[PDB]
């Protein structure tokens, strides 16, 4: 098992610090504004994606099944 | 040989069709005139 | 040259270097076992002898053995429990990367003297590595004793008494026979830790050194 | 000259990308020892008294990545020859 | 508005999703590294081939493509039709499932699979590195995969719809035209923040409110949807997402509905008031 | 105890959806491949242009494809009954749908190809109008697969 | 208890509903596809808005999807036997009043837009005869919905 | 616990597999060498291009055999009631597709033999459109395997 | 044990498998039949060039010949009604594929035959396309082969 509340912490830190402290740091160039449209919208819909793959997964409805050797197997290969 | 030409080229072709009616038809116009720059660059031509 | 030897320098890395590969040498492969025995009501079922072989990384999520059910002359599968391999790959990985930057270390200290002295580019990255050396060895080191106290705590005979059902039944009084030996665990990380110690004080030796 | 650059550099790329991931293959089939999520199928059709021979299968079908990489190898080795002649 | 620098990014990210392969968007942008290592050589270098012509003058694009292609296959845990093994799966162990009074149908499984009721108590949870690899095995691993890349596919189409029609209102304050916003923009924006925002608070509020145990009498965001469009409502047989929502649909209802009045005849109404007034 | 012959109900859905896709896609390329000869005599620089309507040509037989081995993989020994005539419904649906997309798309291939003999801009709309006739075998996918997961 | 072959019926009038649709949408298409091609050769102005004779199109598109996912929702395993076949009929009606409206608009849009060659004055009562069309496919549908609410 | 015969059903699948995979081949074929035979006068250099469709009219039949081949190791009597319609639907769909993918094959042959016949470079999209050909064909045997193995 | 007149399928097998070929082989010595004899006047010195189709549809029908007698070699009066299976589907399968290549052959041998009348130089490759039919033919053989022996 694993606790939820720690990988979104981190990610939620990691991907804000990116999409805001990004566009204050680049210098003053001819290309400025662009990339710091690229930055800004790859930090917003990238970490927007994660968080819906990742949401997903949390509070299963219905659990997987295995094979009956494939279980046999897990059995004896981790936890 | 098949995945990465012909289904890169199907995705890839799929995406410049979405930006091009579900994208771009909702603010950009599409009625403009585009400008010819003079030059002798064409000398290299 | 001699005096590069005679340096207290080279003199440290190699003793730093000997102790680092005797510390994971002797920790990648450490084996033992533990034994018990189960007895119930009937003594016709009772096994009197039951070995179970431990070994690195320390999957005792892995480690098995089938002890006897005694009900009807059957047998069960209990497994021991705790994850440890994870800090233990992480420390013996570590170990060994660092050992490769030993001896890279110490050719370029017999054979690359002039690179070594070439323009003083050399000592500064070599004490950066260094550095962050020590501290991703803390890490694991800290990693390793914490993990190495939860295997002493996983090593407890009542427990794994306890999880397996029939035991809590009457006149199934299990006894362990001989408890596991954690000696060798204590030495490694005591290397470890000197380790540590010595690579922190030839880091200040190289810093002063730099200059 | 004999068998120019022009239709020897598909072999390199071949040969390179081959060995790369036979490598990879052969790590995941030893070290991991095959587990089922990567490598389902296994040849036993009987294996009720314990995991230890499929243990000694793993490595038995790992070993089989050796050769691969290794004659991959003389195959590239022998496109770059190719490729020399100019 | 020039929309080079959206489609310089939205576009390679939307061929990334819709190409989630690690290994073969590897080799995607190890061609196009290979491409860039001889950019000056091709510049001095004549050649037939057009095709090649239109792929080395949209390098630019490709190589940027590829990355996220790469990093999308990262997400789904699919590198040529594998996943990597990171052991995070916490689904099933032995005295657990024997605990869930269950012993040895392994004997009779050498012909039947037998499917684990969910809610063992102990198991699940979030899988941090991805989609958890166990699914790959699992042969009923159709109906999560569907329904869960429908969904989020249905969502970024959502998300990336209602962000571009948004420059549509740069357009009219550059060129001083509310007229186009009075009659226009306003309403719009009403109804696709209505018509698709529910929806997607609707998922977002299931997925984070029911969990297995309540899976018997649990609606589906379908039939809710289909009923609220359908001015359906039965009196009972089906409990509700949320308490009261049937004021909340219903309002939504009339709202979308009375924002079409204001794109048909005010616009017109009013410039023929002022044609009216120039008369 | 199933009823015999019953798998089959999935056999023939996936056949036949995948039947009537094969047959829309080749149609498509039939009328793209007279098109494209008829256009490129006098028009080289539109060639890689038209070969557009020839990728959507395809994609017909990547619905049928979707569909087909989702139902393949949904296949079992002994089925519910319930499912299997959802498959045999979606099969036909989305392959019959495909196929009429595929007839729109050849003709309306041939619609551009005469198009852009005298203006190369025609290109746009002729892609527009190619748009409005996919949308109608994605259409069959959804209604399949709701189907298919019904 | 019930009979081992209920859905059949439900499903296939799910797949008569949205394949039916498809025909007609393709076919409309058809046409508007070679009409738009020949006016927008002959003069570039209204390649543009031409395409409103094809929107009416996507609405015949639309219209099937309505009337399966109706279908949809009222379909389960163990249906009552009697609402089975009003999906059927349900799904044919809508399905070939799209068909309807289909050839229509397609035959007046390319008639229209043939006819607008010389004449630009023809193309807002084309449009409004276009327009009837739509109804013909609004009536159908409400036969559809009224056959969805039983 | 198995109907007797089901063996048959895989026997005349494998018949119809290969079936309409020679009907294909014999529609590319006929039309391919038609077109070959009046025109190598003109342009006697495009003969040694001109293999390249027949060959894959070739790769049709070689399909049809190795379907029809694959179900003969797998016939027999002693089927689980499980296993022959699955041989019979593969070879239905495998089969028609290569129906399929002879048709277009030997279509576009024509009209792409006299577009390089007017101007050699079109020979590059006229083998784009080959190869796309060749590409339905595979995804029917794709969903074929699929089946004959399940 | 043997059913009643368990023979009927195979029995019918053999007269299929040779009088499909009869098809196919009479369709080929037809067209190049006549063909031949149209060209023959204006240069007789590629007459027996020309012959080559007309044997090679007698060749179809030799593979009808070798089906036919395996069939009837293994037909008896204690008939599994399993090889008669197999004999009827190999016999219904090698027919009408010799009736494919009887097709192929016939129209690419006229067309072949009037275009090296033409020009002598195509004869050839006129036989290159000419061998892909037959090989077109020899699929069918092996196949019916596979179900004669199994």
């Amino acid at each position: 098992a694993h606790s939820f509340a720690l990988p979104v912490i981190i990610f939620t830190t990691f991907w804000g610090l990116i999409g805001i402290a990004g566009p204050w740091f680049v210098p003053k160039g001819p290309n400025r504004g662009v990339i710091i449209t690229m930055l800004v919208a790859t930090a917003v819909c990238c970490y927007l994606f994660w968080l819906i793959a990742i949401l997903a997964q949390l509070n299963p409805l219905f659990g997987p099944q295995l094979k009956n050797e494939t279980i046999w197997y897990v059995r004896f290969l981790w936890e | 040989a098949i995945l990465l030409i012909m289904e890169g080229l199907s995705a890839f072709l799929h995406a410049l069709r979405l930006h091009w009616v579900e994208f771009q038809n909702k603010f950009y116009t599409g009625t403009g005139f585009k400008f010819l720059p003079f030059s002798f660059e064409h000398i290299r031509e | 040259q001699f005096r590069v030897v005679k340096e207290p320098l080279g003199f440290v890395k190699v003793l730093q270097w000997v102790f680092a590969i005797f510390a994971f040498a002797t920790c990648g492969s450490y084996t033992g076992e533990l034994r018990l025995s189960v007895e119930c009501a009937n003594k016709t079922e009772s096994a009197l002898n039951i070995e179970v072989e431990f070994e690195y990384p320390f999957r005792l999520h892995q480690v098995y053995f089938d002890a006897p059910s005694c009900v009807k002359g059957g047998t069960t599968k209990i497994f021991l429990v705790g994850d440890y391999s994870s800090s233990a790959e992480f420390f013996v990985t570590v170990a060994v990367f660092a050992f490769l930057y030993s001896m890279g270390a110490l050719a370029t200290y017999i054979f690359l003297q002039n690179k070594y002295r070439e323009n003083n580019k050399g000592p500064m990255m070599d004490f950066l590595a260094t550095a962050v050396f020590a501290f991703m060895w803390l890490v694991s080191s800290s990693a390793w004793a914490k993990g190495l106290s939860d295997v002493k705590m996983a090593t407890d005979p009542e427990n794994i008494i306890k999880e397996m059902p029939m035991c809590r039944q009457t006149g199934n009084t299990c006894k362990e026979l001989r408890d596991p030996v954690t000696s060798g665990l204590n030495t490694s990380v005591v290397f470890g830790f000197l380790n540590l110690v010595l690579w922190v004080g030839n880091l200040w030796f190289v810093f002063k050194e730099t200059g | 000259l004999c068998c120019g650059p022009k239709l020897a550099a598909c072999g390199i790329v071949l040969s390179a990308w081959g060995v790369i991931m036979l490598i990879m293959l052969g790590i995941f089939f030893n070290v991991h020892s095959a587990v089922l999520i990567e490598d389902v199928p296994f040849t036993e059709k009987d294996f009720e008294n314990g995991p230890q021979n499929i243990y000694n299968l793993y490595e038995q079908v790992s070993y089989n990545c050796f050769i691969a990489a290794g004659l991959y190898l003389l195959l590239g080795g022998f496109s770059f020859c190719q490729v020399r002649l100019n | 508005i020039n929309p080079a620098p959206y489609t310089v990014i939205t576009f390679p990210f939307l061929f990334a999703v819709m190409f989630g392969d690690f290994g073969h968007g590897i080799l995607m942008t190890l061609f196009a590294v290979w491409m860039v290592l001889r950019e000056s050589r091709i510049l001095s270098q004549k050649h037939e081939n057009e095709m090649f012509s239109m792929v080395f003058s949209g390098r630019y694009i490709i190589l940027l493509m590829g990355l996220f292609s790469i990093y999308t296959g990262l997400i789904y845990n699919d590198c040529f039709s594998k996943s990597l093994n990171i052991f995070g799966s916490s689904w099933s162990v032995r005295p657990m499932f024997t605990q869930g009074n269950w012993t040895e149908e392994t004997l009779l499984g050498s012909s039947v699979l037998q499917l684990n009721p969910a809610i063992p108590g102990v198991f699940g949870g979030p899988y941090p590195f991805g989609i958890d690899p166990i699914w790959n095995i699992a042969t009923n691993k159709l109906t999560f995969l569907n329904s869960f890349k429908m969904k989020m596919s249905v969502i970024l189409g959502i998300i990336h719809m209602l962000f571009g029609v948004s420059l549509s209102l740069f357009n009219h304050i550059y060129f001083k035209k509310p007229l186009n916003i009075y009659f226009g923009f306003i309403p719009e924006i009403i109804f696709m923040s209505s018509l698709f925002g529910y929806l997607v608070i609707l998922i977002f509020y299931k997925w984070t409110a029911y969990d297995a145990h309540s899976s018997r009498n649990a609606p589906s965001l379908l039939i809710h949807f289909i009923n609220m469009f359908l001015f359906s409502y039965p009196e009972s047989g089906n409990a509700m997402l949320y308490s009261g929502q049937k004021g909340i649909q219903c309002f939504l209802i009339v709202v979308a509905m009375l924002c079409v009045p204001w794109m048909l005849l005010f616009k017109p109404l009013i410039l023929r008031h002022q044609y009216l007034r120039k008369k | 105890n199933n009823p015999e012959y019953s798998s089959f109900f999935g056999v023939m859905g996936a056949s036949s959806a995948m039947v009537f896709s094969a047959m829309g896609a080749a149609y498509g390329t039939a009328k793209s491949g007279t098109g494209i000869a008829a256009m490129s005599v006098m028009r080289p620089e539109l060639i890689m242009k038209s070969i557009i309507p020839v990728v959507m040509a395809g994609i017909i037989a990547i619905y049928g494809l979707v569909v087909a081995v989702l139902i393949a993989n949904s296949l079992t020994d002994g089925i519910t009954l319930y499912r299997s005539f959802l498959q045999l419904g979606a099969g036909l649906s989305v392959g019959l749908s495909g196929l009429a997309a595929g007839f729109a798309i050849g003709i309306v291939g041939d619609a551009g190809v005469r198009g852009t003999a005298q203006q190369p801009r025609l290109f746009v709309g002729m892609i527009l109008i190619l748009i409005f006739a996919e949308v109608l075998g994605l259409y069959g996918l959804i209604v399949a697969l709701i189907l298919s997961t019904k």
